[PDB]
RNA sequence: AAAUUGAAGAGUUUGAUCAUGGCUCAGAUUGAACGCUGGCGGCAGGCCUAACACAUGCAAGUCGAACGGUAACAGGAAGAAGCUUGCUUCUUUGCUGACGAGUGGCGGACGGGUGAGUAAUGUCUGGGAAACUGCCUGAUGGAGGGGGAUAACUACUGGAAACGGUAGCUAAUACCGCAUAACGUCGCAAGACCAAAGAGGGGGACCUUCGGGCCUCUUGCCAUCGGAUGUGCCCAGAUGGGAUUAGCUAGUAGGUGGGGUAACGGCUCACCUAGGCGACGAUCCCUAGCUGGUCUGAGAGGAUGACCAGCCACACUGGAACUGAGACACGGUCCAGACUCCUACGGGAGGCAGCAGUGGGGAAUAUUGCACAAUGGGCGCAAGCCUGAUGCAGCCAUGCCGCGUGUAUGAAGAAGGCCUUCGGGUUGUAAAGUACUUUCAGCGGGGAGGAAGGGAGUAAAGUUAAUACCUUUGCUCAUUGACGUUACCCGCAGAAGAAGCACCGGCUAACUCCGUGCCAGCAGCCGCGGUAAUACGGAGGGUGCAAGCGUUAAUCGGAAUUACUGGGCGUAAAGCGCACGCAGGCGGUUUGUUAAGUCAGAUGUGAAAUCCCCGGGCUCAACCUGGGAACUGCAUCUGAUACUGG
């Protein structure tokens, strides 16, 4: 970049961009244990995993990294579902 | 506060929703001949109720599909 | 966020202000929501030279509405005038 | 190429006479003009030597195409003639592929590129 | 952007007097008065219907010292103007400043009059008004200014005046060389061989 | 009170006529150019072409009151000394006024440029419902206790440069757990789950580890529900042409369910139904940013979309997402392309449709200027710093408006020129002479306003333990203008420095002589030129304009010559060679009904500017400005039912 703070901008994109991409990866990991208890069909195991990842879509929503109307509809999705099977 | 329109029913083929034709007149802006104008609107019909011909009355809502933001009310009259 | 200012019309030389309430981050004789007032400073004084709704810019500024410099400035001279 | 020059208080006091020496200036180009074409005093040549080539030149320096030319007309013999047409400040224009566009002639630089808009015209047809 | 030219031509092709000089002379006895300038000013002409309409405005114009552009926007305004418009263009005429300090006798003419305005020797209301087509309103006092006062034009232009009809709607007082604009003049106060209708219609077509 | 209360025709077909019909002219208008000419000023305008390519500067920073900090300069200091004993220079140490580089915060999504693309994820009018929304704002509570890192820096090392490699090492409002957790999210509920950060100013007992604790106020941080502003989304109507384009369509149209978004949605995927669009013009092709408005016209229209303002789209070309409240980013990132620059040859760098400026294209369009003083934007508690936004200045008669280039007197009316029947007429009161004025330009002298604020003190209130600090409001003191030699006023010198352009046969205001002789030439249209040419060219005279005047280009007008208002088809251009007939248009007469058309009223909206009316301010005018009227339109509701439609 030309000007002094467009550089620095660019540094500072990037962290945030690896930071935010590890958190991210973290999270979907955590959303698609639920979806994988459900697609075998045991409650326990997708009631488990359905609260292991309930604090984390919150507490992304919270940082940022998503809006709080995601973290909801994952955790009304999910749960419409379990509550389906069992 | 109920906006609405009536029309009548050219298609009725699809799965829950209906085409409305809206007709009415319109002077003509330049001659003045007052000139019949159609307006097709595709409309939601839960549970199938109106058969082609009948006449409707018809509400506006939010996007139903690609092309449907408008829903039934009621029948007003039908099988001519 | 939502401003009172001055967006600067007259001619060269001639300056003549107009009091407008607007996003701050649009041009100052561009996009405004509301207009309020007006300022003349090479009025003769002799008779008006400075008009200000205060009514709107009080509600305004109810609202969160900030006051520029200058603004701030005619609103006390014109308080104190009557 | 080579004048005096002097500076002035204001460019608009200046402006009449810098267009007053360009008056002269164009009323000998016509004088030497019409002295030229009337010279021969009859309609065509007395002889043969009609047959002449033309060419066009444009160099990026001033000093040179006053300075050349005088050589290049020092190469002229009385069989075949040889004259300079449209001397050029620099590079190369759409008006100057056009003058060698009419009269069929070669286009050369003591050192020039071609303009994007020249290459078109230089490409199409033949040059 | 003044007429400067030669003045009892444009009388002697007008056919009348358009008061050009002082009028100290019988104006026969300064030019051939009834006879257009020229080699062929003794021809007649058989004169268009456009003809006509042409030397009318002209003729006003060189009455008031009015160029093309000014006159015509002149004319625009008395159209815009309510009321006839004929009658308009001479209030607005009648209305400049080098005009009426003609019509109050500060000047021999209305060309040294406007002298008199552009040179900053006329006040309006105690301020001074330099530029000729300063428009004049009722209740106005224009004056001559105190360093102007002693100037000898002024006081021959006052004696002549006197020997001219005198204006209605100006109260002129000669010692104090100030007068009022009373009111603008009606149609009936201006000469009646100005057809202004013919300009109406020059500016119509 | 006023505020669309307005409308012209002429030449040219014929021997002549009337009609038909085209061509042409008088008018307004212009971002103009060219030719001749050219004094001043005010206000405006200024690449219409190559969305061609761009050297150089500048156009986005700022905060030490988040943070470790010193390298510059500035003081200060135990202690070195300049020592001529209070003046001091340097060795030192961030002690502090500040501040390069670094982390961090907020801004680089605004401001500014362009109109390529787009006949619709556009614009205009009018409505909807499924949403987010930094800074600013109201409400109610949090702001507890911890942890591992890292740039800078240090050491070693690679590069010509750009910029790197190792290992050390450290701070925070950087970053992450843990606790706390509802008027929040999920859930019928029971329950389950989510955050954070400090930094400053001043200080009374009180005292220590002299850091501060603690007291106090400012400010920032977290949560949730609001306000305001911004933005996303959906529907209807309108918004160019072409049928020498008639059929178009597989995410296509809909349904179910999963996924997805901030949010509704074929947004996406699977499955199912077989739909959806189209002669009321789909599809395809050509062209184009839309609007307020602008020009013209009496109007209805026609033409148009510079300058100002609103929306959209783009940022070398094609594609992409990352960061962020906001971008798929105008001076950010990545890939590919086109192109250019640097190189020590191995490798690097860049994108003016920001402001100047350059090359190129063109009939043609400006200075590589001054200033943040004013308005406004970014950051900051502030002071302030940044701001080619903006305010100004330069250039160009490009346009509009104003003024000047003198005023008055001056006769047998000179000389010269021009015509003349040689009598005289004219140029012409024109000139000379005579007085007289001095705007503007020149030169000296003086001198408003655009300035509000901000800075030291002071005093009072609200604060508080407090007279601190903070903040508000009065007081005094000293100050802030790029323009600038400002506007304007006074003085000096002398008419002194300031007039050209086109036209004069009819249309069309203005006539004669000489030269030429169907030549040279003119020409908007008719038409001039072979011996008297008011038509060519010169002259004298005259007409019209005037710092301009002509020519060319260009829109509308006149043109009722695309005719809705407002025309025609026997012989003038125009009835299909004739009939049947789908779609379409139109449809006799009565009643009832309906209330779409139509009509009425009410309400909202129709941005501001512009136009118009009455006022106000610059000496006037252009120009600036207050208020009004107007926006003849759209939409919702409620009525009326004669006519049209059902």
């Amino acid at each position: 970049a030309n000007i002094k703070s467009a550089k620095k901008r660019a540094i500072q994109s990037e962290k945030a961009r690896k930071h935010n991409a590890s958190r991210r990866s973290m999270m979907r990991t955590f959303i698609k244990k639920v979806y994988a208890a459900i697609e075998a069909g045991d409650k326990a195991a997708a009631q488990k995993a359905f609260n292991e990842m309930q604090p984390i879509v919150d507490r992304q929503a919270a940082k940022g990294l998503i809006h709080k109307n995601k973290a909801a509809r994952h955790k009304a999705n999910l749960t419409a579902q379990i509550n389906k099977l069992a | 506060k109920i906006r609405t329109l009536q029309g009548r029913v050219v298609s009725d083929k699809m799965e829950k929703s209906i085409v409305v034709a809206i007709e009415r007149f319109v002077k003509h802006p330049i001659y003045g001949k007052f000139i019949k104008r159609t307006t097709k609107l595709h409309v939601h019909d839960e549970n199938n109720e109106c058969g082609i011909g009948d006449v409707v009355e018809i509400r506006e809502c939010r996007p139903l599909s690609k092309t449907k933001s408008w829903t039934l009310v009621r029948v007003v009259e039908k099988a001519v | 966020m939502v401003t009172i200012r001055l967006a600067r019309h007259g001619a060269k030389k001639r300056p003549f202000y107009q009091v407008v309430v607007a996003d701050s981050r649009n041009a100052r004789n561009g996009r405004f929501i509301e207009r309020v007032g007006f300022f003349n400073p090479i009025a003769s004084e002799k008779e008006e030279g400075t008009r200000l709704d205060l009514d709107r810019i009080a509600h305004w500024v109810g609202q969160g509405a900030t006051i520029s410099d200058r603004v701030a400035a005619l609103i006390k001279e014109v308080n104190k005038a009557a | 190429a080579g004048d005096e020059v002097t500076v002035v208080r204001d460019e608009k006091k200046a402006r009449e006479v810098a267009l007053y020496r360009q008056g002269k200036f164009r009323e000998v180009k016509l004088a030497r003009q019409q002295k030229s074409k009337l010279e021969n005093m009859f309609a065509n040549m007395t002889e043969g030597e009609v047959h002449e080539v033309n060419i066009v030149l444009k160099a990026d320096v001033q000093g040179s195409v006053e300075a050349i030319s005088d050589s290049l007309l020092k190469l002229s013999t009385d069989e075949v003639k040889v004259k300079i047409i449209g001397s050029g400040v620099g590079g190369i224009t759409e008006t100057d592929a056009t003058l060698a566009a009419a009269s069929n002639a070669i286009l050369v630089g003591f050192n020039v590129r071609a303009d994007a808009s020249a290459r078109k015209v230089i490409e199409a047809e033949s040059l | 952007a003044r007429y400067l030219g030669p003045k009892l031509k444009l009388s002697r092709r007008e056919g009348t007097d358009l008061f050009l000089k002082s009028g100290v002379r019988a104006i026969d006895t300064k030019c051939k008065i009834e006879q257009a300038p020229g080699q062929h000013g003794a021809r007649k002409p058989r004169l268009s219907d456009y003809g006509v309409q042409l030397r009318e405005k002209q003729k006003v114009r060189r009455i008031y010292g009015v160029l093309e552009r000014q006159f015509r926007n002149y004319y625009k305004e008395a159209a815009r103007l309510k009321g006839n418009t004929g009658e308009n263009l001479l209030a607005l005429l009648e209305g400049r400043l080098d005009n009426v300090v003609y019509r109050m006798g500060f000047g021999a003419t209305r060309a040294e009059a406007r002298q008199l305005v552009s040179h900053k020797a006329i006040m309006v209301n105690g301020r001074v008004v330099n530029i000729a087509s300063y428009q004049v309103s009722p209740n106005d006092v224009v004056s001559i200014r105190e360093k102007a006062k002693k100037q000898s034009r002024v006081k021959a232009a006052l004696e002549l005046a006197e020997q001219r009809e005198k204006p209605t709607w100006l109260e002129v007082d000669a010692g104090k060389m100030e007068g009022t604009f009373k009111r603008k003049p009606e149609r009936s106060d201006l000469s009646a061989d100005i057809n202004e209708h013919l300009i109406v219609e020059l500016y119509s077509k």
